């Protein structure tokens, strides 16, 4: 019964050998590559409000030049950041690891109270088990511990960081009357600049604007109204460089424009401190979802890999090894092996 | 002076090979030290391994 088991309960759990159960179950121990493909959602269930995010961002610039005047965006607002963010994941690890252990313990309830009709003895072999497998919960949980300590510990920006915003079509409606019509092209915003093509391909390149020191506008009804119109316009010189009219554009829907507008407030455009920090703060958003998204994916790599070595593997090595040898030291010797009246 | 900073200095590298020995070898030793002739558990132990 030892040897059945030991061998049961690995079959089991490793999926090797026959007589596999095709039909009723994805289960059987193959539940775990689903936490290790649930434990992923758990990461993207928390959120943010990116307003707390700015506001957070920007108390930590004013904290940081204590008296001085600010000349460049000092590191620690970055580090600052990334270490509060990180902290946040030590609670969905910790989950990830009860669940598995939820599982190997269903598991060998299953390899145990079904195939032994000995009373007692399913009861040394299961308490014996799940024993061995709440003391690793104790080293596996201190293992993980001292990897997020690590993440914290370090900021490296060598490998996959931003190393040193919206597209869509858009016609232009007014043209000049040496040409008429209305021209329709590739219409790419950054952060920084404007950029207009002809195709997809954005190989053209045939305008190129900035995005500061420009406003927008709404227009008036004096066009056929069956589109959606914004202006484009300048007050600082009388053209916007190559200009149509003020670069009045037309969209589809009110939605577009407005998000339209909100990708220009983002690039650093203001509506109908401001001029550097609001800056500052949009490049740090932009590098910490960058590293964090590194973050990310180097604990969802590493989580499975730590428990598999400390919980999953060493519980196996005790079922072969050990298992026997304490049976023996169980009770008096004498109780254990007493068949049931059935 | 000087001879004794140096004697003194090397003791925490003895100290981690004696320490990691000792590792190595205490997983078999717990069950050489319990061997007794009359143990027909041991010998079960053994023909099922």
């Amino acid at each position: 019964m030892v040897q059945q088991f030991a061998v049961d309960f690995e079959k089991r759990i490793e999926g090797s050998g026959d007589q596999i159960d095709t039909y009723e179950l994805s289960g059987g121990a193959r539940i775990n590559r689903i936490f290790h493909e649930r434990f992923p959602f758990e990461l993207v269930k928390m959120e943010f409000d990116e307003k707390e995010l700015r506001r957070e961002i920007s108390y930590a610039i004013k904290n940081i030049h204590g008296i001085r005047t600010g000349l460049f965006t000092p590191d620690m607002a970055f580090e600052t950041i990334v270490k509060k963010q990180v902290k946040k994941i030590r609670e969905p690890c910790l989950k990830c690891v009860d669940m598995v252990i939820s599982e190997l313990i269903s598991t060998v309830r299953q390899c145990t109270k079904k195939l032994q009709q000995y009373p007692r003895l399913r009861e040394e072999m299961e308490r014996i088990v799940t024993t061995h497998i709440r003391e690793r919960e104790g080293r596996t949980k201190e293992q993980v511990m001292l990897l997020i300590d690590i993440e914290l510990a370090y900021m490296n920006t060598n490998h996959e960081d931003f190393i040193g915003i919206r597209k869509g079509w858009l016609t232009i409606n007014n043209i000049g009357i040496m040409k008429g019509g209305s021209k329709e092209y590739w219409f790419v915003l950054t952060a920084e600049n404007l950029s207009w093509y002809k195709d997809d391909e954005e190989k053209e390149k045939k305008y190129m604007l900035s995005v500061d020191n420009l406003k927008l506008r709404d227009v008036e009804k004096g066009f056929m109204s069956s589109k959606h119109i914004f202006a484009l316009f300048n007050t600082e010189q009388r053209n916007v460089y190559k200009d149509y009219r003020q670069l009045e554009l037309a969209c589809e829907t009110q939605e577009e424009v407005d998000s339209w507008k909100a990708s220009f407030l983002r690039a650093g455009v203001y509506p109908e401190m401001d001029p550097q920090l609001e800056r500052q703060v949009e490049t740090i958003r932009n590098l910490v979802d960058s590293y964090m998204a590194i973050v990310n994916k180097t604990v969802r790599d590493l989580m499975p890999k730590t428990i598999m070595h400390l919980m999953i593997n060493n519980t196996k090595e005790f079922i072969f090894s050990e298992l026997l040898a304490n049976l023996y030291s169980c009770g008096d010797q004498n109780t254990l092996m007493e068949e049931s009246a059935e | 002076q000087q001879l004794t900073n140096h004697i003194r200095d090397t003791l925490p590298g003895l100290r981690n090979k004696l320490q990691s020995q000792l590792l190595s070898i205490e997983k078999e030793v717990e069950e050489y030290k319990n061997f007794r002739p009359d143990d027909p558990a041991r010998k079960t132990k053994a023909l099922l391994q």
